[PDB]
């Protein structure tokens, strides 16, 4: 009861800036341990829009890029917090309905490869990542019309591994949705700009070998082959790593990735 | 930023583009300018048509952009609020900081791009000539003086943006407001019923919202939006498918 009375003051000393980093920190190591958290902060007064404001007065910090480790330390904290309201299935939906991914979207156009700025896009992604974990169509309709794509796919090509990671499976959700593979498969423009970018991402992956982006990456073009024209230009421009015995080593023990692999190339001869 | 803000919200005035006029730097160094200081008076008209050209669509679209959020949130911070003047002033500050936040985020790349290419554009006009290494000095001098002016013109086009966006709110929140003035001259005072029943049978007593005016203590986010607006120094007053 202590602990729990601990965390009320620290909710509560979210809205004032004399309180607020302190609460961040503690709150943000919270929310692995307390369940409710998320409809907690959303619920109290003050608490989302000190959250929003916390990401506010990063801007200035964004162009020319100047973000400090303190400065990428503390909206890091605040982030984390929202990652914990887009998980919650009491809070996603509210969320979504104030439009609050909106607001992180200067952050993923950042290019800046400094750590505070990594550690930025990171946890950005994050929130977004949460928030399509439950594959609702609500949410992947939101990131549609929102013109998130291009930001996963600049990350895909240029970020840091972890990065790549989280951006190529928020793409995954988007694909794994009917709506959404209809939207990348829309035009030849649109379907051409990913499957160039993962064809990059497979040459980098035959250097600097990453399992979990790698599966990542086959499930995207797995997803791909269902719409019969992405089906009939992968034909065409399927990188030949993926044919060969490039990736049969690291694929030795992941038998997940290897099935969708076979699967993948199955299609692609039907 | 890391560079302390240079303009405070007074110091801008944006009846018309003559307000950026006074506030231009003009970096004497600059190697073309060094050669050509005639090409000085180029400057101020190539900023000009930069927030000329950008003003209207990046504040329509920041004030786009921040309405959802603010309704939303303010709508559900102010649930159990009757009275409709805590709700007005603080969507007031929230809508002015974030469209103010999103303003600044939308127009910088493009001011800068915008200014730099009038610049190069009216350098390149005033000497016909082209020579490999005057090219260079102009190429330098547009990329130096779009750096240099981009946070006054960035302010200019948020201020812009800050000042229409109160009315906007104010018409957005126009249902609320009804929905407060009807329960009043009905003789109730207007609480959501989904809250009501929600905060009082499952929030904590420590962290729920009350029946009526907040604390004042738990305003200090709102007031806060007031204050720190971002880009201003806080305030003191002291191929086809086929």
């Amino acid at each position: 009861m202590l602990e729990r009375e601990k965390i009320y003051q620290w909710i509560n000393e979210l809205s004032s800036p004399e309180t607020r980093e302190n609460a961040l920190l503690e709150l943000s190591k919270k929310r692995e341990s307390v369940p409710d958290l998320a409809p907690m902060l959303w619920h109290s007064f003050g608490t989302i829009a000190a959250l929003l404001q916390e990401i506010v007065n990063i801007y200035p910090s964004i162009n020319p890029p100047t973000l400090t480790a303190h400065q990428s330390n503390r909206v890091c904290n605040a982030l984390a917090l929202l990652q914990c309201v887009a998980s919650h299935p009491e809070t996603r939906s509210a969320f979504l309905a104030a439009h609050i991914p909106l607001f992180l979207y200067p952050f993923l156009h950042t290019v800046s490869k400094t750590r505070p700025f990594e550690y930025l896009r990171l946890t950005s992604l994050g929130v977004i990542g949460a928030l399509v974990k439950t594959d609702e169509q609500e949410v992947i309709n939101f990131l549609l019309t929102t013109e998130i794509i291009p930001l996963c796919l600049r990350i895909m090509e240029s970020g840091s591994e972890l990065s790549k990671t989280v951006a190529t499976f928020i793409l995954q959700k988007i694909l794994l949705d009917d709506t959404g593979l209809a939207y990348i498969c829309q035009t030849y423009e649109r379907f051409s700009h990913v499957a160039m970018i993962l064809g990059k991402m497979v040459l980098q992956l035959s250097k600097e070998p990453s399992a979990r982006l790698l599966k990542h990456v086959v499930r995207c073009y797995l997803r791909l082959s269902d719409n019969p024209r992405a089906r009939e230009a992968l034909r065409q421009c399927l990188p030949d790593q993926l044919k060969d015995t490039t990736f049969a080593q690291v694929l030795k023990d992941d038998t997940t990735t290897k099935r969708w692999l076979a699967q993948l190339v199955k299609n692609l001869q039907e | 930023p890391h560079m302390l803000e240079q303009y405070s919200y007074h110091d801008i005035n944006v009846y018309s583009l003559a307000g950026l006029a006074p506030h231009i730097t003009l970096n004497p160094t600059i190697p073309l300018f060094q050669a050509h200081p005639q090409l000085k008076q180029c400057v101020r008209q190539a900023i000009e048509r930069a927030v000329q050209e950008l003003v209207h669509p990046v504040v329509d679209r920041s004030i786009k952009i921040a309405m959802t959020t603010c309704e939303q949130i303010v709508r559900k911070d102010f649930a159990l609020d009757s009275e409709e003047s805590r709700m007005r002033i603080a969507a007031h500050h929230m809508m002015r900081n974030l469209t103010a936040g999103m303003a600044m985020i939308t127009c910088r790349e493009p001011l800068l791009m915008s200014i730099s290419t009038n610049l190069k554009n009216s350098f390149a006009s005033a000497l016909r000539t082209a020579s490999p290494q005057q090219r260079e000095m102009m190429d330098q001098a547009a990329a130096q003086l779009a750096q240099d002016n981009c946070e006054l013109a960035c302010c200019f086009i948020q201020k812009t943006a800050v000042e229409k966006a109160g009315p906007e709110m104010d018409k957005r929140l126009a249902t609320e407001f009804e929905l407060r003035k009807h329960a009043r001259q009905e003789g109730r005072r207007y609480c959501d019923p989904v809250v009501l029943t929600y905060q009082a049978e499952r929030m904590p007593e420590q962290i729920r919202l009350k029946v009526g005016g907040v604390d004042p203590k738990q305003l200090a986010v709102y007031e806060e939006f007031a204050r720190n607006v971002p880009g201003f120094l806080p305030t003191n007053d002291l191929q086809a498918w086929a």
